[PDB]
């Protein structure tokens, strides 16, 4: 169900008894903005109220029990949150009070969002992996989807810039409500009365991402220290999600920890299908030793090739199993795994680490 | 001791009313240029007593600007005082730039740590 | 740099090894002085 | 080959021909920077200097060489293409008044106060330039090489014009080259393309040493620079090499390089006992009647910065006693190398000799130095130790981190025991 | 001259009573060995001898008043000396016993190699220009030319690889000694009595360097805080180093500090031809502000571009100035300048900073 | 306090001679033996005075394997102190494990210390 807003509400019922309530803004992730505003506005967005203070709702939310977080995807800004479905009224009201109203004071800005988002940024792209997949997506679209999913100090971002790429998004079709546990009707009515309605029908300077462009053969290397990584990424249209997913479960793929599987046969290797609205990225990834690594991501992309279509077969149902474990409902998707022939030909190459022993895209 | 937002309370609840404030705001004023910190080149919010953490919390939110202006009218405060000798009328603070520019950061400290007591002590 | 205040009724008219001469003798008659107290005491 | 010529006006062309020049150059200067500036006019001299050397070369470069004291223009050029550099020059030189006149500064201020603004941005260039400004503050040479931005934005043609009429002159302005060229032929090129008018030489505005601290205390750089420095002996001075000396005998130093834990200079091991400096730097800045000898020092500890300047303020007490021969040998080997090194390059020979043809009338080649420095003795330099050092007053410049920098009176006092 | 270990002999007279004196090992620079193991071998030459320990040569050289030195280059590693011409016999002993028996402590590689390189690199990438020139010559040159300059952790170095890099290394062939300020015979019969003759008449196993193979059209793209930077790079025949370099000389260079140039008026432009035994590397750099460089590249890449003959003319002589500035003893340079035409469609591009602001290739 | 260098110099003073060599080397070893030093799990470098320049610097130069192996040394021979107990002759360090690991490095220290005394002294 909608609201005048053209708010998107959706509610299912659930497993257990937690509801699951989620804020899925459509494009205030990492690709809209100025490179990083999405992950500044994902610590802001809980961080003050017009409503509330940050103190008093994260001491009631606890008290309730549930739990709250704010997740930047480059499509997609998620507002997860979790709690008993005795206290729905709450959160959902506190919900319109994040999305709108949201205070932005620079007290906040200086000490709990910069070395937060900093600490955050440090720890992820220790993982040699997540560091590479980040150039990867740089590389492979240079602009939007390639726009690095956290803050860096590289790009500086201004407080002001924040609060106005707050407004101009979080428009009512920007926005949808996913719920489990919950019943829609009820969602919806608490939606109404919520400040959800109070927001804009339709931004009037939405960034309006464009055409995403994916750009291939292009090749990246990160010198980093200790562990490193070699990844292979394949940009692939929508209509193709299918025919990746079910061959990264041919060879084996994160979402789905398996040995036996052709990749897992090589230490440190894993395939993985990035999937996002309007392209997607899969990616071939090999982590540890520079040595090893060397000649593991060389087996993992022989193996990704090669690849019997007998033998893909039988990795559609492993491909549904993949999908319906991603389908958690921040991230909902719709992927009809078909089996077909998946080409590698025209792949990305980026390596991290020790860049002497790595090899170069011309050597696969 | 006595907390900011007490004392900001107390001067809304005078001011609230002119019986009040048509008697007090004169005699305000001229105890405050009596006072003689605005000849030191000092504004009221340079007095406060830094030594708290409500007050050195307001001050490190303080913006860069407001920060330096502080930091160099603290700085010839001191330089006078030393030298026993006092801006005149024309270098003195004007009563028009006491704009009480701490008094927001002071504010917000007091209501989180008056939030965080009352949360806490239910 | 810049402009710096002038100083040039602050400024000392005597020499430049001379006044740290005479600060030289004021200090050290100020340290014989408490020197002379001292034993006295 | 020093010879100097004397057109049939009164400049003088000297030049450093010498076999063996990588590439020549060629300068034309007069002795008007700064020092020849006020406040309301500063940053002229480099203004129009930039306007002359940024006129069309015929495959020449034009530079301009800005200083507290001189300031003119250096063609450089191959060996080969040495007269067309000079004839280019005296025309430069000839329609100066003419190219000022019709030029638009606006791009050239920009680029002078870009240019002072940067000096600003670097640490070493403003606690140098503010320290020299301290140490003679009231006097014209306090006033910056290059100008300030507030300085050179009221700046304009007539004020330029005004400048060059008054300096531009041909008994304050010399003609310095240096390269395997032919004197003569480069000397016959000038007299047939170079007419200036005549002037009398201005006289050089005095200024005198004022012991005095200007702090900068900047608490967002990572490091504290620091310069602290006493009257040192200037050019046309007797001891212009025995300060020189004494510099180089605590010399250098950089607390990441490979030398620093096997360097000679007793400061060097003392600071490293607890990694007080990062970087320090003793000179022995001249000029053509006063001098700057001190050291620079950056120190990258904010607790520091106390210890550093009482230990290197203790070890310059050394000098009046205590000074080893061992020092003052090293001290003279290590100037006398620095000496020659300033002169490798065309380039910099030019600019040497047109400075002391300028400021002091006559030049010292390296055997002359070389013989001066060879007979500087431990006493001599003990000497020179209390003359211009020993409870002499200091001038204290500092930008970043000053916090822990103690005051004028703590640090002057460890001056003298 | 030479010896019977085939070592280069060179000596001229110098304009001062200054003897220059460097030793030149031929492929001992950062293009031969593993990544990084010039540097620290540059770190560790003077640091030690079988004749003299560092503590004593290091204070008796400066008793002297003379300068050593030792820098890495990608082609060969420089031992410079900077001495007056009395103390010649005692420099080249010492450079003798530097070439061979270095000592290689490890207590010195963990106190006075590892710290200084560190530094040194830290220092030298803090300038965004530099960080661009080494990340264009690893794209341009896939292997040898594009090590990094400098040792950096991403690539481990352990002390035994050094010592091993050094011996079959500094051979008598691999070396040349070149004197400005020194009679060759004098010279000659000082090094034949020192400790050169000693050396390996040629290398065992001498690293031998694989062609340059030059890799045009690539493109990377490197994060920093602070000042931006945007680099061209064309990599050039040694045949060329004459028109790029009068190019160079028309548009505007580094070793010529001139405003009026073309480049110039652009704030922060700088263009520069790397130049190696093999094959070079013709640089427009633009440093300074993001937004600034994001326009000052693209006029510089039109200015280098469009640049009459007739104007190119001209910069004949600022060229031949350029190389006789450049032809420094440690670095000596035969270039014909020629002024023909110099192509620019092959460029490779670098940016360095606030990616955000920064083109891309495709943009120029 | 006797330098390091010092007592390795008289030492290859007597080794030199047989003629003392065969008389006190047996004396050394039943002493070394006699001092207790080795039943506790300790070599002769790790009862050196560590509190010195010379000997800290020679301590951090060295390798890892053996910086370990004495740190487990030390502390085993705290241990054994503080229980009032003592290896058995099984578990004690045997004499030709008393390789005098550390004597090289600090002889390179007390070398560099000399050198520098020396050079600086003239």
């Amino acid at each position: 169900s909608s609201i005048p807003n053209s708010v998107k509400i959706a509610a299912k019922e659930s497993a257990t008894d937690l509801t699951k309530l989620s804020v899925i803004i459509n494009n205030a992730g990492s690709k809209t903005g100025k490179s990083g505003v999405s992950h500044l506005l994902s610590k802001f967005t809980f961080l003050n109220n017009g409503a509330k203070s940050a103190l008093r709702f994260t001491r009631e939310s606890e008290l309730l029990g549930g739990t709250f977080e704010s997740k930047v995807t480059r499509d997609a800004l998620i507002l997860n949150t979790t709690f008993l479905k005795q206290d729905l009224p709450y959160y959902v009201e506190a919900l319109g009070n994040v999305v709108s109203n949201t205070q932005f004071a620079p007290h906040e800005f200086n000490e709990i969002v910069l070395p937060t988002a900093n600490a955050e940024t440090k720890l992820a792209n220790a993982n040699p992996a997540f560091k590479g997949v980040e150039k990867l997506h740089e590389i492979t679209f240079r602009r939007g989807l390639g726009n690095p999913l956290f803050y860096n100090e590289s790009t500086p971002i201004k407080l002001e810039e924040v609060a106005q790429f707050s407004k101009e998004q979080f428009s009512g079709e920007n926005i949808s409500i996913v719920a489990e546990g919950a019943n829609e009707e009820d969602l919806t009515k608490f939606v109404s009365e919520s400040a959800f309605c109070y927001l804009p029908s339709s931004s009037s300077n939405g960034a309006k991402a464009l055409p995403t462009n994916t750009f291939t053969g292009q090749e990246a290397r990160v010198p980093s220290s200790g562990a490193s990584s070699a990844l292979i990424g394949i940009p692939v249209k929508p209509a193709d999600f299918g025919k990746y997913e079910v061959l990264s479960a041919a060879i084996g793929t994160s979402t789905l920890p398996s040995t036996s599987t052709p990749l897992a046969q090589i230490p440190g290797a894993t395939s993985h299908l990035y999937k996002y609205q309007d392209a997607g990225l899969f990616v071939i990834s090999v982590s540890g030793e520079a040595s090893q690594v060397a000649q593991g991501i060389k087996q993992a992309k022989s193996v990704a090739e090669s690849v019997s279509s007998s033998a893909l077969s039988e990795a559609v149902k492993a491909a549904e199993l993949s999908v319906a474990l991603q389908s958690t409902v921040d991230s909902p998707l719709n992927v009809k795994v078909v089996a077909e022939e998946a080409p590698i030909s025209k792949f990305n190459y980026v390596a991290v680490g020790d860049l002497d022993v790595l090899p170069y895209a011309d050597e696969l | 001791v006595q907390s900011m937002t007490s004392v900001v309370k107390a001067a809304n609840f005078i001011l609230a009313r002119p019986t009040l404030s048509k008697i007090i705001t004169p005699l305000a004023q001229k105890f405050t240029a009596y006072a003689g910190y605005r000849e030191m080149g000092l504004k009221f919010n340079d007095l406060l007593l830094e030594e708290t953490p409500i007050m050195q919390t307001a001050i490190k939110r303080l913006p860069s600007e407001l920060n330096y202006s502080r930091n160099f009218r603290i700085l010839t405060a001191h330089q006078l005082a030393l030298s026993h000798q006092l801006l005149p009328a024309e270098k003195a603070v004007k009563p028009e730039e006491d704009d009480n520019y701490l008094i927001p950061y002071i504010l917000e400290a007091e209501k989180e740590a008056f939030e965080k007591a009352e949360l806490d002590n239910i | 740099n810049y402009q710096q205040p002038d100083y040039s009724s602050y400024l000392n008219n005597k020499s430049g090894q001379g006044s740290r001469n005479f600060t030289y003798f004021m200090v050290g008659s100020m340290g014989l002085l408490s020197a002379a107290g001292a034993k006295s005491t | 080959g020093v010879k100097y010529t004397t057109l049939s006006n009164g400049v003088t062309v000297a030049t450093e021909t010498n076999p063996a020049a990588k590439t020549s150059s060629v300068g034309l200067f007069f002795g008007a920077g700064s020092r020849s500036e006020h406040s309301h006019s500063n940053g002229i001299s480099a203004l129009t200097t930039n306007v002359l050397a940024s006129q069309s070369a015929k495959g020449s470069l034009l530079t301009a060489k800005n200083d507290r004291e001189f300031n003119g223009i250096i063609a450089q050029t191959t060996n080969d293409n040495i007269t067309e550099a000079g004839k280019l020059i005296a025309s430069i030189a000839s329609n100066a008044v003419d190219i000022v006149e019709k030029t638009d500064l606006t791009k050239h201020k920009q680029y002078l106060s870009a240019q002072a603004s940067a000096v600003e941005a670097d640490p070493k260039s403003k606690v140098l330039s503010h320290l020299y400004s301290s140490a003679f503050q009231g006097y014209s040479l306090a006033l910056p090489t290059l100008g300030t931005t507030e300085s050179v934005e009221n700046l304009e043609n007539q004020d330029s014009l005004r400048h060059l009429a008054k300096h531009l002159v041909n008994n304050n302005t010399v003609i310095a080259a240096s390269g395997n060229f032919d004197h003569d032929k480069l000397a016959d090129a000038i007299e047939a393309n170079l007419k200036i008018a005549e002037g009398v030489k201005p006289e050089i505005k005095p200024a005198s040493f004022l012991g005095s601290e200007v702090r900068m205390r900047d608490d967002t750089l990572p490091k504290a620079y620091i310069s602290i420095a006493v009257h040192g002996e200037g050019l046309n001075s007797p001891n212009y090499y025995l300060a020189k000396v004494a510099a180089a005998i605590y010399g250098d130093f950089y607390l990441h390089s490979t030398i620093a834990k096997f360097t000679s200079p007793k400061l060097a091991s003392i600071v490293q006992e607890y990694n007080i400096v990062e970087s320090y730097n003793h000179y022995s800045k001249s000029f053509s009647d006063t001098g700057i000898w001190g050291y620079y020092a950056e120190i990258a500890d904010k607790f520091t910065v106390d210890d550093f300047t009482h230990f290197s303020l203790k070890e310059w007490n050394r000098l009046s006693i205590s000074i080893s021969e061992a020092e003052v040998a090293r001290a003279k080997a290590q100037v006398k190398t620095a000496l020659a090194k300033e002169l490798a390059n065309s380039f910099a020979v030019t600019s040497d000799i047109a400075e002391k043809v300028l400021l002091v009338g006559h030049r010292q080649s390296l055997r002359e130095a070389f013989e001066k420095i060879d007979a500087i003795k431990v006493n001599d330099v003990k000497e020179w130790g209390k003359s211009k050092v020993w409870d002499r007053d200091i001038v204290i410049s500092g930008t970043g981190l000053i916090e822990d920098l103690l005051d004028y009176n703590r640090n002057r006092n460890e001056m003298a025991m």
